[PDB]
RNA sequence: UCCCUCAGGAUAGCAGAAGCUCGUAUCAGUUUUAUGAGGUAAAGCGAAUGAUUAGAGGUUCCGGGGUCGAAAUGACCUUGACCUAUUCUCAAACUUUAAAUAUGUAAGAAGUCCUUGUUACUUAAUUGAACGUGGACAUUUGAAUGAAGAGCUUUUAGUGGGCCAUUUUUGGUAAGCAGAACUGGCGAUGCGGGAUGAACCGAACGUAGAGUUAAGGUGCCGGAAUACACGCUCAUCAGACACCACAAAAGGUGUUAGUUCAUCUAGACAGCCGGACGGUGGCCAUGGAAGUCGGAAUCCGCUAAGGAGUGUGUAACAACUCACCGGCCGAAUGAACUAGCCCUGAAAAUGGAUGGCGCUCAAGCGUGUUACCUAUACUCUACCGUCAGGGUUGAUAUGAUGCCCUGACGAGUAGGCAGGCGUGGAGGUCAGUGACGAAGCCUAGACCGUAAGGUCGGGUCGAACGGCCUCUAGUGCAGAUCUUGGUGGUA
RNA sequence: UGUCCCUAUCUACUAUCUAGCGAAACCACAGCCAAGGGAACGGGCUUGGCAGAAUCAGCGGGGAAAGAAGACCCUGUUGAGC
RNA sequence: GGCUCAUGGAGAACAGAAAUCUCCAGUAGAACAAAAGGGUAAAAGCCCCCUUGAUUUUGAUUUUCAGUGUGAAUACAAACC
RNA sequence: CUUGUGGCAGUCAAGCGUUCAUAGCGACAUUGCUUUUUGAUUCUUCGAUGUCGGCUCUUCCUAUCAUACCGAAGCAGAAUUCGGUAAGCGUUGGAUUGUUCACCCACUAAUAGGGAACGUGAGCUGGGUUUAGACCGUCGUGAGACAGGUUAGUUUUACCCUAC
């Protein structure tokens, strides 16, 4: 995935000079998707479609600090089989994009919600700890954390072994 | 016991070798045009023929 | 049995129009039709003489004959795999002129004016029409237009 | 179909390797800028690079240069399409429709 | 379309062939620009027609009556007829409005502009109308794209049971049911895939090589990662790939994620144990009701708190006990919902099928990323053929129906046409072969031909037969419960 | 009164084996199942189960076994008796 | 050529729900031989005046369609009304 | 194929059952499952797949009548009823009827329901059905008709392969 700034305006028809330039923060694997999604969302907010408007700028946005561990509190909306539901999940990751693709995977895994049936309402980094709601994140926010990895499964590149392989670590 | 009517394959049949325009000649069908306009028009054209047969010198 | 009468399936089309009932307005009759003039076919149900078949309702032809209360129109009738030359005899309330051909016949004179002018001047006429060209390179200025960051909406009932 | 915006490089590679012309229809390989300036010298194009010019920059004789060029017979792509199933639209994770700049990559692979 | 038509025919269509007139035209199952037409989807009913629920207001003049001084063209009602402004929900045979997709026409030499000619038509007219004469404007010839040649004609085959699929759709509980609309398919179609399948997906096919892919997959069968990555699921009836070979409502403190509200410095949940009261026999109903027959009220006292009472108990009390707070403990809870995968719901007959095996941080489900395997598809090349456009015996001997150059193409039932193969005879020719062996037959021997077939060697045999150019036909067999004759397996 | 409860036993002639003589019906090719799909009930197809010469006497599940261009029903612009 | 129809409202002896009379509103809610739909308000409706275009001659055109017939219809032309 | 119809089975629970929804039942609704009925259809078969029932005989299904062991109760006992695992085990003798179906008598622990080409005709039987003879009733002028009644009415072949 990638995060893209998409500024589209509206078609400048004289009698209407300087249309109000609407910016988005689309999550998309390339520009051809990032611009198609831009139009999809702005067709749900304003009377304008790709014919009646124009993309004036598309610019990839990178991570401010792409090696600081961050608690991403993401607000999301998804079409279920029966209805639609607004969710709040908390990803812990190193980039906004890496956190979002983990959300898309853990939404697809836990509610069978595929790409077409998910809207990313917001992806806000949680400033101060004690604002982290979910325990599956508050686990990894404990002073002087350590934990083993029992049952270390090494993998051969050959069919036969001679040693009776161990699972120690 | 049978079936009755279908317009299935009838387009395909038509378009295979066909759908064609009627070719549009110059000097069109002057038939079913106002009879008294015709009756006169003859004498007009005969007059123009005599006038160019006079002009040829 | 089945019904295939002349004015069959024509409830709503030979219907008059909402608050446009009653009399035909006289411009209809004062209008002049000549041979080679392209005319529409649209029946006025209030007038039940020289009225066209529902097929020809909506069609456009060209006038071939002109007589007292009526014209004669040539229409293209596809039947199977080939068009025929269908000659109608229509009273003058069931037809009108085509702005189709009016906008062409004024473009001919606009081209004639452009060319006859630009023959004896600095020439860059390009008489042919071109479709909607891919828009040229413009600079969009953000002076009191600092883009509004839109976000998608949460779901709510009503 | 798949379509997009053909770069200079990709156009040059296509008209070089797969340059074929329509001459008395008989689809004839170019192989020589004499064969271009014979048929398209009327319109002022005298070379392979002059033809590639009148395409890459949409010329007054674009129609003529493009209709002269025979429909390119490309092969299937080099490393495949990516795309497990082609016949979805590119945006969905398919291949068909307008792939803006990614046509260049596809076409060189198909070349 | 028509027929005593419905198992059939004529008809038109689709088809083949023979060509022909000319040479990129003004053609196109297409778009654009302009200009029509439409009454379907949607919408509407405080808009008409029709349907339809609810009150409020006026009723006043009027259909039901006194309640009442017998009595009120009357004070209070239920009232029917209505009218007014609101209200809920609807319409294949309602409608103001009104799409999308389909659909008409135009986008120019047969064009435009300026003069002028006849005419028995028309005009009050010297005005028109139709057709012209004579001039003028061809770079942009008056949108895009294509064009494989465009137009024209004659003749004639087969067919006229069709069926299937997404979408629209009628009848019907429904159907692998009946009948429609547009398109695509099977029929008439092989090939790769869905294990298998007429119709699904992918791709349509001369003979080969090489390369690359489609749909589909890559544990083993089985070519191809027991690939990588984040989760979910444990089933004593798991699950496993669209058409497609099923499962529903309703449930689960199974487990995962989520939504809203409430409690926490002793929470509160726990989870054990102190009290649950005085006034007061609270009003009426009654032998009786006193906390619990109910119409209902609801205050206080010290108050840590306790309904003028949540359940057992009595004729009625009394009593035990619930909220309600509290001595104890010590850091998250209480519901009410929502959906994921499982589980219950879940019963049919021979033994049994995610294709089989098996698979449990999968070889399951959801999703992402690469790599990888392979179709008669795509690219390059060879060769075969067909078609098209060309060159060339120009003295130039060896083939002008010849040779050669260049390009594209190749599926096929019914059917058409063309080029050939084979048989009995016929005319001509090779001064053909032949008792030193014709023809016939036999041949896990050979060579030619895409093929029909041809040619040769070996054997047997013993009297005729062949190539080529033409003529002619009782001319080519696997089927007809074919004919005759012979032969079998059963035996 | 073995019709039956409920069967049993016996005799002759068969069958059986031999010498001799020696047919016919039928026969696309044939001959193992389960499911699957499929002209909706397979010997052959797909996926499994499996599978070892030559065979003899019985048997009546199957070969939609054999006998015959359904005689019932419909159609036919086919007839006949009445 | 004159007029306006349904229905409602207010009114005139017998006469009342209904006989006739008068005014006011009245987009058709009437009427037009029938089925249904369309059409129509100084009319296509209702009342009154005169007639016989419901006529002669044959052709072209539209619907059904093979672009055959039949039926029905259209628009002219030439006569006479 | 379908499941209207039939058969069986849930969900909700107004209520019936002194009191008491659910011990046992259950209205108004509503979701299924089955192919032991009957329809709907006409896909297979009209150069035939022998067309009802019974007799015999095997196997299978479970939607369990009995038996084994259990749970529930408006279960004191006995008796019965409602379920669970469960098809291992059995589930009859007769009167009338061709009947399948039905209806009685009697014993039994019980006399459950079904499928397997509505199992089973080269296995039988041939009462019924449905050829030709014949009688009656009603209908038809009549020939004749009747899914009305009645009586008489040929049940062929294995020696082949497979299976056993």
């Amino acid at each position: 995935f990638k995060e893209y700034q998409v500024i589209g305006r509206r078609l400048p028809t004289e009698s209407v000079p300087e249309p109000k330039l609407f910016r988005m923060r689309i999550f998309a694997s390339n520009e051809v998707i990032a611009k198609s999604r831009y139009w999809y969302f702005l067709q749900k907010l304003h009377k304008v479609k790709k014919a009646s408007g124009e993309i004036v700028s598309i610019n990839q946005i990178n991570e401010a600090h792409p090696t600081k561990v961050k608690n991403f509190g993401v607000w999301v909306r998804y079409d279920s089989r029966s209805g639609t539901h607004n969710m709040y999940k908390e990803i812990r990751d190193v980039s906004r994009v890496a956190a979002v693709e983990t959300l898309y995977q853990d939404m697809a895994a836990r509610h069978r919600a595929r790409f077409r049936s998910i809207h990313i309402l917001k992806v806000a980094e949680i400033e101060k700890t004690a604002d982290v709601k979910r325990q599956y994140v508050k686990q990894f926010l404990t002073k002087d954390l350590k934990f083993p990895l029992p049952h270390r499964v090494q993998k051969s590149t050959k069919t036969f072994s001679y040693k009776r392989p161990s699972t120690f670590y | 016991k049978s079936k009755n009517h279908t317009a299935h394959n009838q387009t395909r049949k038509a378009h295979r070798n066909g759908i064609k325009k009627p070719k549009t000649y110059k000097y069109p069908s002057l038939k079913g045009v106002d009879p008294k306009f015709r009756r006169n028009h003859k004498h007009a054209l005969h007059g123009t023929a005599k006038a160019l047969a006079a002009a040829k010198k | 049995g089945k019904s295939h009468g002349y004015r069959s399936r024509t409830r709503y089309m030979f219907q008059r129009d909402f608050r446009k009932h009653g009399a035909v307005h006289l411009s209809t009759y004062l209008k002049v039709y000549k041979v080679g003039d392209i005319v529409d076919i649209k029946a006025n149900g209030s007038i039940q003489k020289g009225m066209p078949h529902k097929f020809y309702q909506g069609k456009t032809g060209v006038v071939y004959n002109v007589t007292k209360s009526s014209v004669g129109v040539i229409i293209n009738k596809m039947v199977g795999n080939r068009y025929l030359e269908k000659r109608l005899n229509l009273r003058v309330e069931h037809i009108k002129h085509s702005k189709c051909r009016q906008e062409f016949l004024e473009r001919v004179k606009a081209n004639a004016a452009k060319r006859a002018e630009a023959k004896a001047q600095g020439v860059a006429v390009q008489l042919k029409r071109q479709p909607a060209q891919p828009r040229e390179s413009r600079i969009v200025s953000t002076e009191g237009n600092v883009p509004q960051t839109l976000a998608p909406v949460p779901y709510e009932t009503f | 179909v798949a379509y997009g915006y053909p770069s200079y490089s990709t156009i040059r590679q296509l008209v070089y390797k797969r340059g074929f012309g329509k001459i008395n229809k008989q689809r004839v390989p170019l192989s020589d800028n004499a064969i271009i300036e014979a048929n398209l010298g009327k319109y002022g194009i005298l070379s392979i690079d002059d033809l590639i010019h009148e395409i890459i920059t949409v010329g007054p004789h674009f129609k003529q240069a493009n209709n002269f060029l025979w429909p390119f017979k490309l092969s299937n792509p080099s490393g495949g399409w990516g795309v497990p199933r082609k016949f979805k639209h590119f945006i969905q994770g398919g291949s068909f429709g307008n792939r803006e700049e990614f046509i260049n990559k596809l076409v060189k692979s198909m070349n």
